């Protein structure tokens, strides 16, 4: 009941919007694959 | 199974729902474990069975071993090729931050997209996929930061 459908080519875009900051965060990764903030 | 970025859909009762995104490369489909829970996929080529996976990395590959080998250089800006549910694929550029863990640093992107964007590829300037988006943390103001998750 799960299926895939194509969504495009993988390319870098020169005109791309730039956004978001660059945070430094202390985290732990548990065996379930969940990150949590320390 | 042509190379590119794909939506991962579930058919449900009335109409489809996008639960994630993945990358087809070198005949292998790559997505995040939480998108498929490691279950089989239908495609135009037929059924894709899970081949490799790792819950702690939150990754799974289909038809073959993990093929994406490029890594963030720790310095350069990157692009998220976001494929959000119901929206056209879109590139967004950012300078990654850092997840600092006891075992080392992971690049991380402070970009917030719907849950079904999970598995969207993060690119370097050469167009190589350096990781997949969508395993992250919610910081104090409610915004989201995703690891740049690459198969080890
Ligand atoms: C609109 C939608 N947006 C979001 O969900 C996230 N954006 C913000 N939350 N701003 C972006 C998701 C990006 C795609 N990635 C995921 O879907 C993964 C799947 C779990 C992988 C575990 N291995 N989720 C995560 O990585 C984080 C992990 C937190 C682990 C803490 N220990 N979980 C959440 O954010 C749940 C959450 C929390 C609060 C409020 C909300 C949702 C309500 N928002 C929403 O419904």
């Amino acid at each position: 009941d799960m299926y895939i459908e194509r969504a495009g080519d993988i390319t870098w875009e020169k005109d791309a919007e730039v956004t978001g900051n660059s945070p430094r965060l202390d985290v732990a990764l548990d065996e379930s694959g969940d990150f949590s903030l320390v | 199974t042509t190379d590119g970025v794909y939506r991962v859909m579930t058919r449900r009762l009335l109409g489809s729902t996008q639960v994630g995104v993945g990358v087809m490369q070198e005949g292998v489909f790559h997505t995040m474990w939480h998108v498929t829970k490691g279950a089989a996929l239908r495609s135009g080529e037929g059924r894709l069975d899970p081949y490799w996976g790792d819950v702690k990395q939150d990754l799974v590959s289909y038809c073959g071993p993990w093929k994406l080998d490029a890594a963030w250089d720790g310095l350069s800006e990157v692009q998220l090729l976001a494929v959000p549910p119901g929206e056209r694929a879109k590139n967004i550029q950012t300078l990654p931050g850092i997840f600092k863990t006891k075992d080392g640093d992971i690049g991380a992107v402070a970009l917030d997209y719907p849950a079904g964007t999970s598995g969207s590829p993060i690119l370097d300037k050469c167009g190589r996929v350096i990781g997949l988006y969508g395993n992250g943390v919610v910081i104090k103001n409610g915004s989201y930061v995703s690891a740049i998750t690459q198969g080890k």
